[PDB]
């Protein structure tokens, strides 16, 4: 029967867990105390046969900024009860979306605690926590001021390794965050891509080359999505200009996989549909003129079904036939 | 990338009902027996992220009443998903050898209900509860198949690879497409119960298209014949046409029928034994 002591009991029992031997002295009691706290804490937040009692929720929040309970929590997390990890996630994720006025107090008092975020992203290296950390991170890059931080980070470009990672589950979860970063906040994301164009696409070009079928497909697909956005118009024009980018898609259209080719196509068509093709594009298109009509004529004509695809196809052929 | 074709050995197939490609298998590293489900991904064709959703959700469960998930491996463009394998069999399987006691039935439902309670608490649900998905270890442990496991706000019926292909265990509010939650699992449980007692679900002999249109219109099915009142009462509890009037799992966990009748989970190995004795080869 207390909504302001559980914190004074974790900044206690959680502080206990580092360092300590695998010794009995803290093996059972000290770790299980932690798990029991996280359950009673999540309770003050979620309605067993009780209600979310507001007065206690205000107290609950202005207790956690005391002092960096979350910092070392998120750090020394790898040594928590499995259901406790899931509990932490649930806890973190709802205080995050707290509101006073039209203002989110959690978000602000993290813009100081700038490292909380990079710990969470460094979680992707430790498989026993990576996923929890994903769940949490995605929940904060969900608020505009927070995405801004990781995007303009040096630590941002660690994703390209986290996405290529060993275990497929984690590689996946990583890619999810990577994606949600670049897509969610539209005006913000388009800002990032303009300024860091050169660097970003060097790495990205590697993904398209690395297979790993899922990495290859998902990022080729995400390219399409980032290209047809409209918010990203500047970025796409720059993109469809480089003849390196057209030779790449051309090879992807030649891929072993039906689904990869089809994806490659939706990017490729934007190159040809371009009203303002620069010279090097026209050169490589004109060079390969015969073999392209040859190809598009017989490219996946089992799909009908797809009015729009065949339409995009007769269109693409007209355009290639019509030069110079 | 470490390729699963040398990490695991595939043994007899068991994916006869749905999409196809579920095998008994062995972890070559540790001699532990697993279930291996292989998904194409190329010939999917319900999106990749849908499948990763299934996994995200499954890997979140660590209950001894829901079948464990051990991880996944990508070979070129097929995905091996490795899960806990239960060598007792399914309750459906075990009925091939003869009927069950009320004590046996209630023992099972108790465990399924614990699984169900665990799921509901994480706002997860099941969505394919049936004797076929009531799975047993060789020492009598009881757990839900991983097949049905899903998130509270996910439509599992739209997607290939998750949909149920028979309307028999489905709640009327689900059939009507309307708003539905965990109370629908409770309904499926009621059906399962009839199924465990009778060997098949209400209206098995009927064409699935007639069924779908009766399940909302008709009165709910009931348990009938040589069964105790509290058993029949448990099944009415579950099978209320109004989702609201259905007890939560926590509440069912202490229904008279369960409390009077459930027993030590070990006693169920007599079933496993009876079955072994029964079958050929």
């Amino acid at each position: 029967a207390s909504p302001a002591d559980i914190v004074k009991n974790l900044k206690e029992s959680m502080a206990v867990l580092e360092k300590q031997d695998i010794s009995d002295k803290k093996a059972e009691k000290a770790t299980e105390e932690v798990s029991k706290n996280l359950v009673a804490m999540k309770e003050i937040l979620y309605g067993n046969e009780k209600e979310p009692q507001t007065e206690a929720v205000a107290q609950l929040a202005q207790e956690l900024y005391n002092s960096g309970l979350l910092s070392t929590l998120v750090a020394d997390l790898q040594l928590i009860d499995f259901e406790g990890k899931k509990d932490v996630a649930q806890i973190f994720n709802n205080i995050l979306r707290r509101q006073i006025g039209t203002r989110t107090p959690t978000v602000e008092y993290i813009c100081t605690q700038q490292n909380i975020l990079f710990m969470l992203l460094k979680g992707y290296e430790s498989p026993e926590i990576a996923l929890n950390c994903g769940i949490m991170l995605r929940e904060c890059i969900r608020h505009e001021p927070l995405a801004k931080i990781i995007l303009w980070s040096e630590q941002f470009y660690d994703f390209f390794r986290y996405v290529e990672m060993s275990t497929f589950d984690i590689a996946s979860d990583a890619f999810a965050t990577f994606k949600d970063l670049l897509t969610r906040h539209k005006l913000l994301s388009a800002e990032f891509l303009e300024q860091h164009y050169d660097r970003f696409f060097s790495e990205y070009e590697k993904l398209l080359h690395s297979e790993n079928y899922v990495t290859k497909r998902q990022s080729l697909k995400l390219l399409g999505e980032l290209l047809l956005d409209r918010h990203n118009f500047t970025i796409m024009t720059k993109y469809i200009s480089k003849p390196e980018n057209l030779k790449l898609m051309m090879n992807l259209l030649r891929d072993k996989s039906r689904n990869i080719q089809f994806e490659a196509f939706h990017v490729f068509k934007v190159f040809v549909a371009n009203p303002n093709k620069t010279q090097p594009i026209l050169d490589i298109l004109l060079k390969n003129q015969a073999k392209l009509i040859e190809f598009l004529s017989k490219f996946q004509n089992d799909r009908t079904e797809d009015e729009q695809f065949n339409d995009e196809k007769t269109y693409l052929v007209k355009q290639i036939r019509d030069l110079k | 990338m470490a390729d699963p074709e040398e990490l695991f050995t595939k043994l007899e197939r068991i994916g006869k009902g749905s999409f196809g490609e579920v095998f008994k298998g062995i972890d070559n590293r540790t001699q532990q027996v697993v279930a291996i489900k292989i998904i194409d991904l190329e010939e999917a064709e319900d999106e990749i992220e849908d499948i990763q959703q299934e996994i995200t959700v499954l890997s979140q469960c660590d209950s001894s009443y829901v079948t464990k998930y051990y991880g996944s491996y990508l070979k070129g463009s097929k995905l091996w998903i490795i899960m806990e394998y239960l060598g007792g069999g399914s309750a459906l399987d075990l009925l091939r050898a003869g009927p069950f006691d009320e004590f046996q039935i209630a023992t099972m439902l108790k465990e399924i209900l614990k699984g169900l309670d665990y799921l509901h608490s994480e706002k997860k649900i099941h969505r394919d509860i049936k004797a076929a998905n009531v799975l047993l270890s060789e020492q009598g442990d009881v757990k839900l198949a991983a097949f049905g496991v899903a998130g509270q706000l996910t439509d599992t019926q739209i997607k290939r690879n998750t949909f149920v292909g028979t309307p028999f265990w489905m709640a009327p509010e689900v059939i009507q497409q309307s708003a539905y939650d965990s109370k629908a699992d409770i309904w499926s449980l009621g059906i399962t119960a009839i199924e465990l007692a009778k060997g098949e679900p209400p209206n098995s002999d009927m064409h699935p298209m007639r069924v779908l249109f009766l399940i909302p219109k008709n009165n709910p099915p009931t348990l009938v014949g040589d069964f105790t009142k509290s058993f029949k009462e448990f099944i009415d509890a579950c099978l209320n046409k109004d989702p609201s009037f259905r007890p939560t799992a926590k509440e069912l966990l202490k229904h008279k029928f369960i409390v009077k009748n459930s027993k030590k989970t070990s006693y169920l190995t007599e079933l496993i034994d009876r079955f072994k004795r029964w079958k050929a080869e």
